[PDB]
């Protein structure tokens, strides 16, 4: 009777049945075919598309010009979590801002070719439990 | 007829109140009373003219802002200028020295007290004494009056102490001791008896007997008013218990009562002892009268306003509502002038006030409809190019959408496409757009001059916001787009080029061109938007068209008749498959033959 | 779809379009015309089509708004309020901010709202109205707690009632323990933690609802 | 817009002229389809329009409007010509026929009166006829107050003919040269004849009514006078004479009237006023009498 109480019920009443939501997935759903909104052309659904593309950025010039010279090997890729790029030419080994692109860190650790990069966590105790994330890097030689 | 004569007046008091909304954006120091001054000296304005005096030396004349003492003051001071105007001119030139008490001097000796000298003053050494103080009284000179008393020769010496506190004081001589014995003395001696002009000052500076009137020296209808003002006791009236009280009020309803504006001749004077006791919304109502001029009503208001008087259309005294019904007149002929006069409503700061004033724009722009006057128009990017209330500013937006809402219901399109861009809906602005395009576009031909209207709107948004930041879907746009080619088809189609049009009908790539790949145009076509869907019946039938006078049958080498051919077939298949879904005129089969 | 919104009732459904109106009229930084169109539909629908009601249920409005201020609110709900607090000003600022928005939308607009099917949709959404406030005063009183020494008050105030106290949800707040925060406010008050402005208000708050 | 009945104004005025129409009857028809095609084309508007109207044309910035000030330009061509014609025809018929049409004539005539004033009619007007017969019948305006009693009733004829005729006065001496004409017409002597002013009004229906009947006539009249005075030039000049002669011939009235109340008082009130302007206006009733 309260209005307050009968508010609040309403909303757990909704709540719950947000939460109750069906399974996204059910072979049951597409057991004859799949029903598709699919157009060939960009922005063909006009009213529903589900991405659109905010923006293009391009490599910065000065990332790439150290990139410039690579006789054997070259590899990219983004970290999810850094919101940063990476540009593995050879040994070296550049991550850039996402969000900047100026401001790039470059590694010069590295003696010998780069084969893969990775981000990864840290273990639950070692001394470096705290730190975000590690980064491994493996050449031929080594791992670091 | 035609009455240039107002509209002309119409105009310059627009003008006037149009500079005065300049310099309170611009932080001026226009004066529009000193305006309406300088214009109204020409005619019939002489008392209206009067007025606008009486209102200016109210300027900044609040200085308090005490009702009868405004009064007085200006009651006073007309009479010294005209004292000294009249000193100013010829005579002696007076023999003496210019002094205030000599000017008089001389209006009562050389003014109308004597054709050729004489009659029941006192005088001595050739001079009225009670005639001066009274008129030194009258110019405001108290302090000078007293001194004449003080040197007199006279024998009511008592009245002369009398006079020196009520001089020494605010002027409201309150003595808790003698006033009563004043009193006995003016009823037993002076009352039954004397001279006019002292029994003038001993009533006027006594209040000795409220019944009021002076006998033989009221001589102006100013004089009557001045007379009056003086007799009031607004301060601590209500503090001691005699009724000897006269108030403002009690003058105000004399004024009223049979005096009526017949009364107070010179009807041309009443307006102005309106002004002086303080019937303002009288004399608003009075101004409201002859011809009223509903105008000049509104004019004077307004200065009231400007005075910040207004203080809580022929009867209808609010200042917001006075200036909305003038409006009234011109508002659909000249829009952008009643802003201005809404934008009065302001002066009147305060809210609810401010709100009325709102309202008053806002039931403006609705039912004028003079959108572009009031709330702008076209970007070119660049925003809105600013309306004439943008530029007074702020709520601007909520009653955009209020209007074009509105437009939806009426359905008067181009007025909501129109904004909804100043919305900046730019989404619902190219949506309701493309719906516009796209009927108009199935139909019937022989249309589409290349300059104006529906295809050229569509023309002047896709130009104008596309390129820039678009924020519209890309879908919306898409079909925008479309519509747009379909359109350049007709240009081309006739006036020739029927070449050309096949090309483009191709591009659109939503006939089938190639093989009797019509069916998967079937299947991409229930597909299809709301809009395009519509517009197919054309898009055939264009294409049998040219097709068959491009096929013409030539005369009498590479002619590949045949394709231009296939191109039929596969229209017709298509055509044939969705007839049903069709506005119904397959008679693509008469133009298809010969 | 501001232009046709069928397609989206179509798919999503009467309810949820109306609480998708509601949100892009309160918006912020949209188009006059979005905003009035969105509030058009929230408020009377699609003339001659699609009609906003209650029926021998609640109306789709009732229901919008109701589906909006759940979801806002729904990360904090169940959440305990007090550990320090549980959430962090900054955010505590966004709630109070955007309950806010919606405070006002309801508050001009309630004529139309309040004022049997039609009886019942007066006392739901009355219902509802009292809630968005309810919840914007907890939230108020919590952006003034975040200014200063809160902590060190909570820490010497809990007793026995404490074990109470501490396993209170943000819903609690919202439909109130009116005693323990009256007392805990007198203290906020009595003690010199809040500075000026604030004591000012919360002595106007117990005058007006303790 | 209201050409289309522009026409009918237009054939208005062509019958006026012709003066057919055994029947004033008609004749009444006719002016009060003119008087009020007259009043419509001007909403009331005043001085405050026409500046805003000549400042926009102002100078055609842009697109400027001034719709109404064309408006008025060709009713007054079209009224010009037809009217020196009709002038005649609608002074003389004045007195007579109709007493009763007069409500209808008087009024068409004040309307018209506003607009055309300026112009044409000065002239045209003056001459002939109207003063003399105006200024005559000032004087027989007194004997109609009070032959008021009786007439109460044919009251309703007059009152909208006389104030009617009061107005047409007072409207005349708003400008220079119809204030001229006024006073050519030895304004000041038909109201000596009339001896509205020469006497106290108390002197003497409940009583009250008519005081405010006689105050009423004196208001006007003593409008009449002040607007004359000021309308031409009121110093130097001769009206400035006249108008004091006019003021301490009847002094003691305008003394007298300064102190009371009721709508008795409202009309008083005005009285007073009018006196006032007469006063300042002229040479200071007060300045002169030094």
């Amino acid at each position: 009777q309260e209005a307050l109480e009968n508010a609040g019920r309403l909303i757990d009443r909704q709540l719950q049945e947000d939460r109750m939501y069906p399974d996204l997935s059910e072979l049951l759903m597409v057991s004859s075919g799949m029903d598709m909104d699919y157009p060939l052309q960009l922005l063909s659904v006009p009213n529903l598309p589900e991405i659109s593309s905010i923006r293009r950025v391009p490599l910065p010039p000065e990332l790439v010009e150290q990139f410039g010279h690579m006789q054997c090997n070259c590899m990219m890729g983004v970290f999810p979590p850094i919101s940063r790029a990476w540009l593995t030419i050879d040994s070296d080994i550049f991550m850039w801002n996402y969000e900047d692109g100026g401001d790039l860190a470059y590694f010069d650790g590295l003696s010998e070719t780069i084969l893969a990069v990775g981000l990864v966590k840290p273990k639950a105790g070692i001394f470096q439990p705290h730190v975000r994330h590690l980064l491994v890097l493996a050449t031929p030689v080594d791992i670091v | 007829p035609g009455r240039s004569s107002l509209d002309n007046i119409e105009m310059a008091y627009a003008r006037q109140i149009y500079i005065y909304n300049e310099k309170i954006v611009n932080g001026h120091l226009q004066p529009n009373l000193v305006d309406l001054c300088a214009s109204v000296a020409e005619l019939d304005d002489k008392s209206i003219s009067d007025m606008w005096t009486m209102v200016k030396q109210m300027t900044d004349v609040l200085v308090r802002m005490e009702f009868v003492r405004q009064a007085l003051a200006y009651l006073e001071q007309s009479y010294k200028n005209y004292t000294l105007v009249t000193v100013f001119g010829n005579l002696h030139q007076l023999g003496g020295v210019p002094g205030t008490y000599q000017l008089v001097r001389s209006f009562l000796n050389i003014k109308l007290p004597a054709p050729l000298p004489g009659l029941q003053d006192g005088e001595v050494e050739g001079h009225p004494v009670w005639a001066l103080i009274y008129y030194c009284m009258r110019c405001g000179d108290l302090l000078a009056a007293s001194q004449v008393v003080n040197r007199a020769q006279h024998q009511l010496g008592e009245f002369k102490t009398w006079f020196q506190e009520y001089m020494n004081s605010k002027d409201r001589r309150l003595s808790p001791a003698t006033e009563n014995k004043l009193r006995l003395h003016y009823r037993r001696a002076l009352r039954n008896n004397t001279d006019p002009y002292k029994r003038a000052v001993y009533c006027i500076i006594g209040r000795c007997d409220v019944t009021d009137n002076q006998s033989e020296v009221a001589d102006k209808t100013e004089d009557y008013l001045w007379l009056k003002l003086n007799q009031v006791c607004f301060d601590d009236d209500g503090t001691s218990s005699p009724q000897d009280r006269l108030t403002l009020s009690q003058f105000q309803k004399q004024l009223l009562e049979d005096y009526g504006e017949s009364h107070f001749t010179v009807p041309f004077l009443y307006f102005q002892v309106l002004f002086l006791t303080a019937q303002f919304e009288a004399a608003v109502a009075f101004l409201f009268r002859m011809e009223r001029l509903r105008c000049h009503a509104v004019h004077v208001a307004l200065v009231l306003f400007e005075l910040k008087l207004l203080l809580k259309c022929l009867r209808r005294l609010n200042f917001v509502r006075l200036l909305m019904l003038y409006t009234r007149k011109f508002e659909s002929t000249d829009p952008r002038e009643a802003l201005q006069y809404f934008y009065f409503l302001r002066d009147e700061k305060d809210s609810q006030g401010e709100n009325m004033f709102l309202r008053c724009v806002s039931e403006l722009v609705i039912e004028s409809r003079e959108f572009d006057m009031i709330l702008g128009k076209l970007e070119n990017d660049g925003s809105r190019k600013p309306g004439v209330i943008d530029k007074f500013t702020s709520d601007t937006k909520p009653i955009i959408n209020k209007v074009a809402s509105v437009a939806e219901n009426k359905g008067l399109f181009e007025e909501a496409a129109k904004l909804y861009d100043l919305a900046k809906n730019a989404d619902k602005v190219l949506e309701l757009m493309n719906k516009l395009l796209s009927p108009v576009v199935p139909q019937i031909s022989a249309p589409q001059s290349n300059k104006e209207r529906l295809k050229n709107m569509a023309l002047s948004i896709a130009e104008r916001y596309r390129a820039q930041g678009i924020s519209a879907n890309k879908f919306v746009d898409s079909t925008f787009y479309l519509l747009l080619d379909l359109i350049t088809f007709f240009d081309e189609y006739h006036s020739g080029h029927i070449d050309r049009a096949f090309d483009i009908i191709e591009r659109l790539k939503l006939v089938p061109l190639n093989q009797e790949s019509v069916e998967e145009r079937v299947a991409a076509f229930r597909n299809f938007s709301d809009e395009i869907r519509h517009n197919l019946s054309e898009v055939l039938l264009a294409t049998m068209n040219i097709l068959f006078t491009q096929f013409k049958r030539l005369k009498g080498i590479e002619d590949r008749d045949s394709q231009l051919r296939s191109q039929a077939r596969t229209l017709i298949t298509f055509a044939g498959m969705i007839p049903y879904r069709t506005s119904g005129d397959t008679n693509a089969r008469l133009v298809q033959m010969e | 779809l501001l232009v046709e919104i069928e397609r989206f009732f179509k798919l999503h459904q009467e309810d949820q379009a109306c609480a998708t109106c509601l949100i892009l009229a309160c918006s912020t930084c949209d188009r006059e015309v979005s905003a009035w169109a969105t509030r058009a539909f929230f408020r009377y629908g699609g003339e001659a089509q699609m009609r906003f009601t209650t029926l021998p249920v609640y109306s789709g409005k009732h229901n919008g708004i109701c589906i909006y201020f759940s979801r806002i609110m729904g990360n904090i709900w169940d959440a305990s309020l007090v550990v320090e607090s549980s959430v962090p000003c900054q955010l505590l600022e966004s709630v109070l901010q955007e309950l806010k928005g919606l405070q006002e939308f309801l508050d001009r607009n309630s004529q139309f709202a309040g004022g049997e099917a039609q009886l019942s949709e007066k006392i739901s959404l009355q219902a509802i109205q009292q809630l968005v406030r309810k919840s914007y005063q907890a939230l108020a009183l919590w952006k003034l707690l975040c200014e200063h020494q809160f902590t060190i008050i909570v820490a010497e105030l809990q007793k026995e009632l404490q074990e109470q106290l501490k396993i209170t949800t943000f819903k609690d707040l919202v439909i109130r323990d009116k005693e323990l925060t009256g007392a805990l406010i007198a203290s906020l008050i009595n003690c010199y933690i809040r500075d000026n402005a604030a004591v000012d208000g919360i002595s106007l708050h117990l005058q007006d609802i303790c | 817009g209201d050409s289309s009945l522009y026409i009918i104004l237009k054939k208005l005025l062509d019958f006026i002229l012709k003066t057919g129409g055994g029947f004033q009857r008609v004749r009444t028809h006719l002016y009060g389809s003119l008087l009020y095609y007259l009043q419509i084309a001007q909403r009331p508007d005043e001085p405050d329009t026409l500046e805003a109207a000549k400042k926009t044309m102002w100078e055609r910035l842009t697109a400027p409007e001034d719709v109404f000030s064309k408006l008025q330009r060709e009713n007054i061509a079209i009224i010009e010509s037809y009217g020196a014609a009709l002038m005649e025809v609608v002074c003389r018929d004045a007195c007579d026929g109709h007493e009763i049409g007069r409500m209808l004539a008087l009024a068409l005539l004040d309307r018209i009166v506003s607009v055309d004033k300026q112009q044409q009619w000065l002239l045209y007007l003056s001459n002939s006829g109207y003063l003399k017969v105006l200024v005559d019948s000032l004087v027989e305006d007194d004997r109609t107050l009070q032959s008021l009693l009786t007439p109460q009733p044919p009251l309703l004829k007059a009152l909208y003919t006389y104030e009617s005729k009061m107005a047409f006065l007072t409207r005349v001496a708003k400008i220079q040269q119809g204030a001229l004409e006024l006073l050519r017409s030895g304004v000041i002597v038909r109201l000596a004849q009339c001896q509205v002013y020469d006497m106290r009004p108390e002197t003497d229906m409940f009583i009250p009514t008519p005081v405010d009947r006689y105050r009423q006539i004196l208001l006007p009249a003593l409008q009449l006078c002040q607007v004359i005075l000021t309308s031409s030039m009121a110093q130097h000049l001769q009206a400035a004479g006249q108008v004091l002669q006019f003021l301490i011939s009847h002094s003691d009235t305008i003394q007298a009237i300064l102190r009371c109340q009721d709508v008795s008082a409202g009309s008083l009130q005005e009285l007073a006023l009018l006196t006032g302007i007469i006063s300042k206006a002229a040479l200071p009733g007060i300045l002169s009498e030094l």
